[PDB]
């Protein structure tokens, strides 16, 4: 009969929203995320600045970072954050608008739910629309497979993808930087590239234009002994992991000196071993050495005595970058070190880069190096980090192009044509999925609208003109004149984008929002 | 000042009789409503977040009930039934719970009448036994028939079971992958072999089935990027023993007078590791995996001599690998011989979503595969994994038992008709209980249509009318929004699922109704 | 988006309303039928109140949820209209709501259910009027006793039911009243009920007249008058005020004494005018002063003060005296007329439970009826007076409407199957509502049996079987029957057994239950507001 009973503990504070009310709430939250993100899209777009929990700051445009640093609590906000993270570390930029697609789509989905359409059919229709969109997209794809050695279709692509980040100041230069780096480290026989071979490194100071790729490796240590010469012309390199110390077998061990002569022999051995290792490294024919670990000061001197500059306390990854750059090996003893394993380079020179701070080390290796580094300079720590993220995304997009050598002119023309194809199919749709089709088309229509909005133009006059042109002509090469140039031919404008980019973007967004529609009931425990 | 002596502890709650029982029934119904929406080709999933803030979406009802930590006792039985069916046959755990709750729902009005519960449970047992026998009679095999491929039933079974979870529109794809995969599982048949790999990112249409083993793991040592990462026709060496300078081997103090002997000692240690490495190389293999960490120096030597290596690999994936390439895991490097050396068609390690994976596949004689499961949502990872687990275990049951029945609730409708007709034969109190049994049982199509937003009364009425005479396997069709021969429409579910469902629900009703009062202790 | 409270919609609130209705039902489910077991309420402070009449329980039980308040008000109205069935009507409402929801709980559109319910009620009342039994041929006192003692079980007094029914029928026949000139209306609550703990109801006595819960004003004044001189007087008896504002100002002191003198002599002459008529009994709701008391003693008349207005109005109606708010005439002079007097054979104050109460026996003008209760405690006495009030109500219904219904649930026994058959006629979806109406209405026998603690399904099935047989072979003069019992736990013929209920009970009950179901079922959302 009538009496309260416990079903789930904390029964008072286990709240619950169910059904259409829940759905509308979710769509409101997603739209809030979309509005927060909208302004970050497009070269005319505006970026965000985040405040870390620990009071740190960060200015950025990369939507993945935007959501990552966010402290959201509503769950679907977390889902969008993870969305952007996945999309980015799969592709790169585009997160500049992926969640935008999500939000606009969910908005129009709510438009449909208001007419009482059951969500599942909406999901199914959206899936069909996505398939149609991608197949039309890759029909209308251009390709860079037929291209000559891909120098500046790649340069154009980088130019495009950097039109969104503040590093655009000299973005030409950084475009050449990115393309040269990836082309150097690419494994064309494999169609991949490991970014571990790419050494991102930004040191604050100087101009932004000063940022320069170095066909080599840059190491955050100075010379082991300050007196050693700053420059070296030859680069006979030794790479060692055994510290320049009397060897100690790391099994729990220690000697038991007893006699006068015992101690005297040990004392002799102490310097004899240093002399032995010095003779070893010298007879190897090396000129410069690098050690993983610390030095005994005594060997530090004796090394100085033989014109063999060296570096102390070098972290691993940096070390192997040295090895691959110089073509040398990593030797665990002095005894097994020989000339063949020695590393070689063109020029090694310490740089007192900072006007008043400690120094850096650069290796201007001159032969081919499967590894390379980028050295970023500028006036702000925040600008340094932003350059790091931007250049990383540029490298990602060129890698993706290596994975697939066919792209699409950007500027919104692509998805414009996609929407038109969707509308064309919507007439042979039949029933209720028809509303799903036209729905998805109108929702997808958002990206041109957002671009124009950030352009300050009347968005819709522009987009209607765009549709009219792309209908009267057959060129799917007409987007939005983001930078106010009287040609909507982004192909001439060179505003281009990888097929993989948009394709993955739209498919991922479709699946994400499909699940978003897939949910009805939520049970939040009160905090 | 004396006081009366209590019987039990202060605050020992007690509640006896018809109110207690009806309260339990209502609680079971409440549990049902938390899952009622879930099942259906147009069905539903829930999102539940813990007190720790970790989100978790689910469509499989058993997972949800696990998340809904139930305090009320009677409902704990229902959730346990959820675990049972999850371990047994898969989806319909949802359906299991609905059957249980609806049985109780139909019985409760008669419980308002002072009927001794044992009569009810006797009727329940008899009805369930008869129902199981009827199902087994109307079970359908295919190996007697002519137009079945040994997999087509399995493919359609996956087709049916899948199309309620989060991947429903990729069923034509995932069914093929899962059937071909489970075909490799023979004959161990246990799930531990095929792992599931929740790679971040990518569209799940890009999710990969590899006839081999992959790793979401590695670990950076010195040279790991130096060595070549292609090996076209390699030999796989599998070391459990670590490779490092007495790092965690036997603990020993050593004593040495002569300095030269101390030199010899350190030399001999490094000679230990060099001896192990020489054994490895002279073995002729090029790929080495280790549960235990790998010395950097050994990595350097593999790099110099163009062998690939990796350390700290999780043990389960190592077992997968050794079962794949046929090699046997080794702990003694010395006893090594070519026999225990696994071989693979080709070895690789290629980026997927920023993560560093390892590949080796194409082994013609490999009884275990793995799923690289692309997907842009971390939550998709768990949900897709749950759906896939259901698919794999159900198709395993199907391979074990060549018995199939129609889906779409048609089985339940047939049982309803059969039981109702049988009820006429037995006079007395049993007749009403059998009738209530059927009336509860018919629920499945009703929930289906409700989640489909139809007039399930028209559907139910046409269902009963057509299903009195016209054919066994007529049932709900979601897209055509009315009856269809779902069997020809290929909505095919293993009989075992429904059989176990009915049995569990029956004994659940027995258990719940066999309770009169409850005792609570602080 | 409303402050100070959330809202609930759809399934949640529907289930909540059903849950509350079921709670309220179970509150009273154990107090109906000749084996009903009464309720009692430790109030908060020990002033307990034993009662089985449902409406009393609901009124004395605080309620907060809306739909439950609706049901409570329905019970109160039913009591205001019948007197029993608060035993039943609440249960009927709750059960109909339960099954209607169970239909809706699936999907079924509520307004369709409402229309089906409306049809069900109309069909049911029509079928009852085809199922009626007329008492005119039957012996009056016989069926009156039957209906009474039928109501008397499920109550404290059912055992003495025979004696109590005898007393009740005597009282009600003695309270005949000629109405609008064409109606012999019988006023309920006209009979007077007084409770007096002490002896048993065995010794509880019927008064062929009217009884007062008052006392003699002056102990010296006499106790018993064998003469009928009874005058009523609303006009109070004090040495009068100036009664509005009239200040008395003295410029000649010689007259203050005479002023004070008449200040009482006015009342003195009024009293003397009253008594010179020869009236020996006076009653007055207003105050009575000692001045008047001593005068009365010297006259030896009868005086009573602070009598309730209704009681003295009944006195006037019985004795034929005239209520007099004052003394006056068509001419200004204040006079009094013997024609204003009422009569009764003998008036006595008597000591029952060491408390003197005033009796009036055999008013010649119009026969009156009063009943004295005797019992152990005040609890049993006032619960039995509630019971008796219900008794008089139902007997009044029987007399007013010469029509009776076989008791013991024959009503829904027939109704279930008849509506079941009629359902197929509609052909729409609403016959589902019809069938659920019937099945739910079948609750009364179920509750009867469970409170009687036997196999309820078997009794119900046997009942349905008998009635279905009564709907086969239309030669039903030897195939139409009616009946159900509990004491022997098997069916019978209540018509032979005398178990009868008044028709209006079931009729108004079903109608109000239908209205309640319509009201509550149409709900689909509550919106709460935390107070100011």
């Amino acid at each position: 009969y009538g009496r309260p009973f416990l079903i789930i503990k904390d029964q008072d504070r286990k709240s619950r929203l169910m059904g259409l009310e829940a759905l509308k709430s979710h769509i409101m939250a997603a739209k809030a995320v979309a509005n927060t993100m909208r302004t970050s899209l497009g070269p005319n777009g505006l970026d965000k600045m985040m405040v870390d929990k620990d009071g740190d700051v960060t200015v950025t445009n990369d939507g993945a970072t935007i959501l990552s640093m966010m402290d959201v609590d509503h769950q679907i906000a977390k889902l969008m954050v993870e969305l952007s993270k996945s999309q980015d570390d799969e592709i790169g930029d585009g997160t500049t608008g992926v969640v935008v697609l999500a939000g606009a789509l969910l908005e129009e989905a709510e438009q449909l739910l208001d007419r009482g359409i059951h969500p599942i059919r909406i999901a199914d229709g959206y899936e069909q629309a996505a398939r149609v969109a991608i197949e039309h997209l890759d029909k209308i794809s251009d390709s860079v497979l037929v291209d000559i050695k891909d120098t500046e279709p790649l340069i154009q692509t980088a130019k495009t993808t950097l039109g969104s980040k503040v590093v655009n100041s000299c973005h030409r230069q950084m475009a050449e930087i990115a393309v040269n780096a990836v082309l150097t480290v690419a494994d064309m026989e494999r169609r991949d590239v490991d970014f571990e071979l790419i050494k991102v490194e930004g040191k604050v100071g100087g101009r932004l234009e000063d940022t320069k790729l170095i066909k080599g490796v840059i190491v955050d240590k100075d010379f082991s002994h300050p007196q050693m010469p700053k420059k070296v012309e030859d680069a006979k390199i030794a790479i060692l992991t055994c510290p320049f110390e009397p060897p100690k077998p790391k099994t729990k061990h220690k000697l038991d000196v007893t006699s006068v002569e015992d101690y005297k022999a040990l004392q002799k051995y102490e310097k004899e071993k240093f002399e032995e290792m010095i003779q070893q490294i010298k007879e190897t024919g090396a000129n410069l050495a690098i050690c993983q670990w610390g030095f005994d000061d005594e060997a530090n001197h004796l090394l100085l005595q033989n014109n063999l500059p060296a570096v102390r306390w070098v972290g691993g990854p940096e070390i192997e970058l040295i090895a691959i750059a110089t073509g040398g090996r990593i030797v665990p003893r002095f005894s097994e070190l020989t000339a063949e394993k020695l590393g070689f380079a063109g020029l090694v020179q310490e740089i007192s880069f900072g006007t008043t701070k400690d120094k850096m080390l650069v290796i201007e290796q001159c032969k081919n190096s499967r590894a390379v580094t980028i050295f970023i300079r500028g006036g702000n720590k925040m600008i340094i980090e932003e350059a790091k993220r931007s250049l990383h995304d540029a490298l990602c997009v060129i890698r993706n192009l290596i994975r697939d050598n066919r792209v699409v002119y950007g500027g919104g023309a692509a998805e414009i044509s996609c929407a038109l194809a969707v509308s064309q199919e919507a007439d042979k749709c039949p029933t209720l999925e028809q509303y799903a089709m036209r729905a998805f088309a109108d929702a997808l229509e958002v990206i041109p609208m957002a671009l124009s909005e950030n352009s300050g133009m009347n968005p819709i006059q522009t987009m209607t003109e765009v549709r009219a042109r792309q209908v009267k002509e057959m060129n799917p090469a007409l987007g939005i004149d983001c930078l106010h140039k009287g040609t909507n031919d982004m192909k001439q404008q060179h505003v281009i984008e990888t097929l993989i980019g948009k394709k993955q973007q739209i498919s991922l967004a479709t699946q994400m929002v499909r699940m978003i529609l897939k949910i009805d009931d939520i049970r939040k425990p009160g905090e | 000042m004396p006081t009366p002596v209590i019987l039990l502890k202060e605050g020992t709650d007690s509640s006896q009789g018809i109110p207690q029982l009806v309260s339990n029934i209502s609680a079971c119904q409440v549990i049902a409503e938390a899952v009622r929406t879930t099942l259906g080709p147009r069905g539903m999933d829930k999102l539940i977040v813990d007190g720790r803030g970790k989100a978790t979406i689910s469509n499989d009802g058993a997972t949800i009930l696990k998340l809904l930590d139930v305090v009320h006792p009677a409902a704990k039985t229902l959730v346990d039934i959820a675990k049972s069916q999850d371990a047994e046959v898969g989806d319909g755990t949802t359906s299991v719970t609905l059957l249980a709750a609806e049985f109780l729902k139909q019985v409760k009005p008669y419980v308002e009448e002072g009927l001794h519960p044992q009569i009810i449970i006797r009727a329940f047992r008899t009805a369930t036994q008869l129902a199981v026998n009827k199902i087994k009679e109307i079970a359908v095999t295919v190996k007697k028939a002519d137009k079945v491929e040994q997999r087509k039933l399995l493919e359609k079974c996956a087709m049916t079971a899948l199309s309620s979870k989060l991947i429903s529109q990729q069923k034509a794809f995932f069914a093929k992958m899962v059937v071909d995969a489970v075909m490799m599982l023979d004959d161990l048949l246990q799930l531990k072999m095929i792992g599931i790999k929740k790679v971040q990112g990518g569209a799940l249409e890009d999710s990969q089935l590899v006839a081999g083993v992959a790793f979401k793991k590695t670990f950076s040592y010195a040279g790991f990027e130096m060595q070549p990462k292609k090996y076209h026709n390699p030999k796989i060496a599998l070391l459990n023993v670590e490779l490092e300078l007495k790092a965690e081997k036997d603990n020993a103090e050593i004593r040495v007078h002569t300095v030269e002997d101390y030199q010899a000692i350190v030399d001999a240690e490094w000679n230990i590791l060099y001896d192990k490495l020489e054994k490895i190389h002279h073995s002729g293999a090029k790929v080495v995996l280790s549960k235990l960490p790998i010395g950097d120096v050994a990595t350097q030597y593999f790099a110099d001599r163009d062998m690939f290596c990796a350390g700290r690999v999780p043990e389960e994936d190592l077992k997968r690998t050794m079962m794949a390439c046929g090699g046997s895991i080794q702990t003694s490097v010395n006893a090594l011989s070519a026999d225990v050396l696994g071989r693979c068609q080709v070895f690789e390690e290629t980026q997927i979503g920023g993560e560093r994976y390892n590949f080796f596949t194409g082994c013609p004689k490999a009884k275990t595969c793995t799923f690289i499961l692309r997907g842009g949502a971390e939550q998709f990872m768990e949900e897709t994994e749950r759906s896939l687990h259901d698919a794999i275990m159900i198709v395993r049951r199907a391979i074990k038992n060549d018995s199939v029945v129609a889906g779409g609730g048609a089985i339940e409708m047939e049982l309803s008709k059969y039981l109702r007709d049988y009820s006429r034969t037995i006079p007395g109190k049993q007749q009403l209980l059998i009738g209530a049994y059927a009336k509860a049982l018919e629920i499945i199509p009703r929930q289906l249509c409700d989640n489909a937003g139809f007039d399930a009364t028209n559907i139910l009425n046409k269902l009963r009318a057509r299903h009195a005479q016209g054919g066994t396997w007529y049932g709900v069709d979601i897209n055509n929004e009315d009856i269809a021969d779902n069997f020809e429409a290929f909505v095919w579910e293993p009989a075992m699922v429904r059989i176990n469902a009915l049995t569990a629900a029956s004994e659940a009703a027995c258990l719940i109704v066999s309770v009169d009062e409850t005792i609570k202790n602080p | 988006l409303s402050v100070f409270g959330d809202r609930s919609t759809g399934e949640t609130i529907r289930s909540q309303n059903v849950m509350a209705a079921a709670s309220i039902a179970n509150i009273v489910k154990s107090s109906l039928g000749p084996v009903g077991l009464d309720k009692m309420l430790v109030d908060d402070i020990g002033d307990v109140t034993i009662t089985n009449d449902g409406a009393t329980i609901l009124k004395l039980l605080e309620v907060e949820h809306p739909a439950a308040k609706v049901l409570c008000e329905l019970a109160d109205l039913q009591d205001k209209e019948v007197g029993d069935g608060t035993t039943s009507v609440v249960i009927i409402a709750a059960e109909l709501l339960k099954n209607a929801d169970e239909l809706v709980k699936q999907k079924i559109h509520p307004t369709s259910v409402i229309s089906g319910y409306r049809l069900a009620c109309k069909e049911a009342v029509r079928y009852i009027n085809e199922n009626l039994i007329v008492n005119t041929d039957e012996l009056g006192r016989d069926c009156l006793i039957n209906a009474a003692k039928t109501s008397m079980s499920s109550k404290i007094i059912g055992i003495n039911g025979d004696f109590f029914a005898n007393m009740v029928v005597d009282a009600v026949l003695a309270i005949k009243y000629t109405d609008i000139r064409g109606q012999p209306r019988y006023p309920v609550n006209s009979v007077n009920i007084l409770k007096a703990h002490g002896r048993s109801q065995m010794e509880s006595m019927l008064i062929s007249g009217y009884a007062l819960n008052c006392v003699v004003g002056s102990q010296g004044m006499p106790k018993r008058i064998v003469n009928a001189k009874i005058a009523c007087l609303d006009f109070s008896l004090q040495k009068t005020k100036m009664k509005l504002g009239v200040q008395v100002v003295i410029t000649d002191p010689e007259k203050l004494d005479q002023i004070r003198q008449r200040e009482s002599d006015i009342t003195k002459e009024r009293i003397q005018k009253i008594l010179a008529t020869g009236a020996n009994v006076i009653l007055t709701t207003g105050g009575i002063d000692d001045m008047c008391l001593k005068y009365f003693v010297e006259a030896g008349a009868m005086a009573v003060r602070r009598v309730l207005k209704r009681d003295l109005k009944r006195i006037a109606k019985a004795s034929g005296a005239t209520i007099l708010s004052t003394l006056a005439n068509l001419e200004g002079e204040e006079t009094f007329e013997a024609a204003m007097l009422g009569q009764a054979e003998e008036v006595v104050q008597e000591r029952i439970c060491d408390d003197e109460l005033i009796l009036i026996k055999n008013t010649k003008a119009r026969t009156s009826a009063s009943i004295i209760l005797r019992g152990a405690n005040d609890f049993m006495c006032d619960e039995m007076e509630r019971s008796l009030h219900d008794a008089l109500c139902v007997v009044k219904r029987v007399l007013e409407s010469k029509s009776v219904v076989p008791g013991g649930g024959a009503v829904e026994a027939a109704l279930s199957i008849y509506l079941e058959n009629y359902a197929t006629s509609m052909g729409s979806r609403e016959q589902l509502a019809i069938a659920e109406f019937a099945r739910s209405l079948l609750v009364i026998p179920n509750t009867l049996a469970v409170n009687a603690a036997q196999d309820s399904t078997d009794l119900v099935a046997k009942l349905r079987a008998f009635h279905n047989e009564a709907q086969v072979n239309p030669e039903r003069k030897n195939l139409k029957w009616i009946g159900l019992d509990l004491s022997n736990g098997k069916p019978r013929d209540n018509k032979q057994a005398g178990v009868f209920e008044p028709t209006i009970v079931k009729v108004k009950s079903l109608k109000f239950a239908t209205e309640a179901a319509i009201t509550i079922l149409r709900i689909d959302d509550l919106i709460k507001l935390h107070p100011e």
